[PDB]
RNA sequence: AAACUUUCAACAACGGAUCUCUUGGUUCUCGCAUCGAUGAAGAACGCAGCGAAAUGCGAUACGUAAUGUGAAUUGCAGAAUUCCGUGAAUCAUCGAAUCUUUGAACGCACAUUGCGCCCCUUGGUAUUCCAGGGGGCAUGCCUGUUUGAGCGUCAUUU
RNA sequence: AACCACAGCCAAGGGAACGGGCUUGGCAGAAUCAGCGGGGAAAGAAGACCCUGUUGAGCUUGACUCUAGUUUGACAUUGU
RNA sequence: AAAAUCCACAGGAAGGAAUAGUUUUCAUGCCAGGUCGUACUGAUAACCGCAGCAGGUCUCCAAGGUGAACAGCCUCUAGU
RNA sequence: CUAGACCGUAAGGUCGGGUCGAACGGCCUCUAGUGCAGAUCUUGGUGGUAGUAGCAAAUAUUCAAAUGAGAACUUUGAAGACUGAAGUGGGGAAAGGUUCCACGUCAACAGCAGUUGGACGUGGGUUAGUCGAUCCUAAGAGAUGGGGAAGCUCCGUUUC
RNA sequence: AAAUAUUGGCGAGAGACCGAUAGCGAACAAGUACAGUGAUGGAAAGAUGAAAAGAACUUUGAAAAGAGAGUGAAAAAGUA
């Protein structure tokens, strides 16, 4: 059936490493059995189980690193957002909204007014 | 399409090769090589007065 | 050449694995239109230009 | 490959194309707990790598092949 | 003997495989690919060669990363994960 | 008179016209704005129980995680307490990852799967040798840091 | 495979002034095999000679019109 | 041809003394030596020439007789 | 499709019969990529030629058995020959890329044949401290500094 | 900023357009097979049936296959 990632998430790093080694042994033994058995479908289940364990392990390591760099400038580039080169180049909302004190005075003094032609 | 029938570098072989003077696909090895092109009478050619 | 680059031998190994007829059960699949191996190469017929 | 197993004290393995003779020696010692005398390697005409791993006189190749599972 | 007997001397190679485009257009002595222009930084291309441009242009390969850009755009380049668990 | 040649018809050939069909093309219009050193486009090689290709993917390899759906997949084989279910599927969605060798391609090099250096760490009696694992080392330019050069130059001083 | 309008016996006549066909005569009997080079103005190529084209190209020169280079002058660089 | 590379010499920096202080280009002893290539043809059928084409395509080994001779002719091994 | 029928001078139209299998007409109008014998016309298909020209260089084959449905050609034996060591021998370099080897096997291919095969199908096969590459420099190629160039880039190889 | 452009990209709606020699070169494993040293050049190829129900079985043949039988509305639909 394979392993369930939601089950795997409740495990520590050592437990996931132990399961990963156990599954690798299983795959090696099953690849030996494939030499004599004409067809082996369990290979795919164990192979996907290995991917699921490696995925969960990676998610735990990446999450712990995110906690390590929490709320500080200069995150690792892999943990930064992957929007787009140009989007990452663009001025921030703060920089875009910046105005001179002179323009800000004019915006305060003479804003566009709400009006209607009725009376 | 304005490029239909003309996406080819075909040229005539001229007289003296016992074939008509219609431009012909160059090269070799594909069955299209040596065939007529660009003409309204040619298969895969350009239609007469393409609709605009 | 019998003293080859690895890159050439790698390309020769890929061509060796490709050299085969169509698997028979592919013709049995629903909506199959593949009749044969239209890209079958042979050392006597068409050279592979490295 | 099998007649090599019961005649030359040799285990024949398909190994990674990125593996060199050191890594093949280290892996065989770790996965199978046998001591390795020599490793010869070649790249097969299908692009995989074949390792001829000869064991020391202290280990048989039949019993290890049986323990691994083939024959 | 400019024809058939001279054709029996063709056993060297002017071009081999290009690292960049895998074309067998890498001129061995010039160390330039006649197809892609390796090792120049730009890819060799010409507007008089419209078919060649068609042969090698964007979309004739896998588009390993571009194939998902429009989907990420359509979702606003969102970050995080989907929220719920099941039905 | 037969055979033979020729014409016509029937049946049979050869060949693939005609008719009907069309998950394709072409043209017009509308809406939108999103590639890349956070490594693109493109290239090589590989990956399935049985695949050569197309398509998909990258040693986590026709895929992993997540979310939705709600019982498939299917050419065979196989599995099918998971089927009133955190749950089938070559399903949809997709925001987390993996992403070989490359390529603007960035240690140097590259018709070589060629050759180095730095840091951590492991093994071989090992700062020095060999090897394994992990992480690094391109160029131009900007801001800053530190360390410097120049009788270019200012004060200072037994 | 070349080749093939249809085809295939002559004589003369006329005819685009040398016909296998047209006109007048000669004649004329299935199906064919080996050979042969008279004829098919046989085949091979939109004559390469010649002429025409307000079609070229190679080459030459005191052709027409220019040009790289080079030389000469002035200004600038250019000061004391 | 060049270069990598190996050695020698001149020089005399520095280092070295007790029961052997050191040093040992003498002997023996221990460990390791990665990567890629490696099959086969090499041509009157494996290469190029549209092909299983009398063409073309670099080179090593080379028995006896005759004879001046790797000539021509005959023969042994091997091959067909 | 139809030496069956009818109408129209004609372009054409209609009907019967056979085949066939899913759409299509009459009339009034609109519109065109709207009618073919020719273009050494395009693509594809097909003839006569014609069972014709031919399959004649490299001295050459023969007997028997075995196999097999089938043997001039496969195998084995016997025999006759040839290459005649600057080879029709034994290896290699470019190049090819599995052609190497084994089993199965003959529709296509081997311009006859085929039980054979460089063919078809499925597999097996290439093991290095010492052989090569890898290192060196050669004629040369080429970054850097720097100078040209609108620029793609060019020069230059120790230069300021 | 907007009114303007847009034979590329993405997402849509359409046509007195083409209907497999047409329509893009490509309706199909199409920029594929294949040619060329190379720049480049570059095809052909759609349709059984509603459903494989894709012909069990007998017989002749060494076999392909034939003759039967059978499936199907139809084999005057047998993947030639
Ligand atoms: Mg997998
Ligand atoms: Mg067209
Ligand atoms: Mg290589
Ligand atoms: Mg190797
Ligand atoms: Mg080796
Ligand atoms: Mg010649
Ligand atoms: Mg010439
Ligand atoms: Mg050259
Ligand atoms: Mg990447
Ligand atoms: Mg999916
Ligand atoms: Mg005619
Ligand atoms: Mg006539
Ligand atoms: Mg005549
Ligand atoms: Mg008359
Ligand atoms: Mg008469
Ligand atoms: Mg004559
Ligand atoms: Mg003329
Ligand atoms: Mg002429
Ligand atoms: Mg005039
Ligand atoms: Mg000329
Ligand atoms: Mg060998
Ligand atoms: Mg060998
Ligand atoms: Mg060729
Ligand atoms: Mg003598
Ligand atoms: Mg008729
Ligand atoms: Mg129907
Ligand atoms: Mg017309
Ligand atoms: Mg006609
Ligand atoms: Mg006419
Ligand atoms: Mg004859
Ligand atoms: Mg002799
Ligand atoms: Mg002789
Ligand atoms: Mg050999
Ligand atoms: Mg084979
Ligand atoms: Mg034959
Ligand atoms: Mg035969
Ligand atoms: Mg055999
Ligand atoms: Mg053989
Ligand atoms: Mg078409
Ligand atoms: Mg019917
Ligand atoms: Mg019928
Ligand atoms: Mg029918």
């Amino acid at each position: 059936a394979g392993v369930k990632a939601y089950e795997l998430r409740t495990k520590s790093k050592e437990q996931l490493a132990s399961q990963l080694v156990d599954l690798k042994k299983e795959l090696a033994e099953l690849k030996v059995q494939k030499l004599s058995r004409p067809s082996l479908p369990k290979i795919k289940t164990v192979r996907k189980s290995i991917a699921c364990v490696l995925t969960v392990i990676n998610e735990q390591q990446r999450e712990a690193v995110r906690q390590l760099y929490k709320g500080k400038k200069y995150q690792p580039k892999d943990l930064r957002a992957k929007k787009t080169r140009a989007l990452r180049r663009a001025l921030t909302k703060f920089e875009a909204s910046q105005v001179t004190e002179k323009q800000r005075k004019k915006q305060i003094a003479f804003p566009q007014r709400k009006y209607a032609i009725k009376a | 399409s304005e490029k239909a029938g003309h996406q080819t570098s075909a040229e005539s072989w001229g007289t003296g090769r016992a074939v008509a003077r219609i431009p012909r696909v160059g090269g070799g090895g594909t069955g299209r090589s040596g065939q007529g092109a660009f003409g309204n009478m040619c298969r895969g050619g350009r239609m007469f007065a393409p609709t605009k | 050449a019998a003293q080859k680059s690895f890159r050439i031998k790698q390309k020769m190994a890929k061509a060796k694995k490709q050299n085969r007829p169509l698997p028979q059960w592919i013709r049995l699949r629903t909506n199959n239109t593949i009749r044969y191996n239209a890209k079958r190469r042979n050392w006597r017929r068409t050279k592979m230009n490295i | 490959a099998m007649k090599k197993v019961e005649d030359g004290n040799i285990l024949v393995f398909q190994v990674s194309m990125k593996a060199n003779k050191y890594q093949i020696k280290k892996a065989v010692k770790e996965l199978y707990e046998v001591d390795v005398l020599k490793v010869n390697t070649l790249v097969r005409p299908n692009g995989t790598k074949k390792a001829y791993v000869r064991l020391t006189a202290d280990y048989d190749a039949l019993d290890i092949a049986n323990r691994i599972g083939y024959i | 003997g400019k024809g058939t007997p001279s054709f029996g001397k063709r056993h060297n190679k002017s071009h081999t495989l290009c690292n960049r485009c895998g074309r067998r257009s890498f001129h061995v002595q010039k160390k330039t690919c006649s197809s892609c222009g390796y090792p120049a930084a730009k890819t060799r291309s010409y507007n008089w060669g419209a078919k060649a441009k068609r042969r090698h242009t964007t979309g004739t390969g896998r588009m390993r990363y571009l194939k998902h850009v429009s989907r990420r755009f359509k979702n606003g380049f969102q970050t995080g994960s989907a929220s719920k668990a099941s039905a």
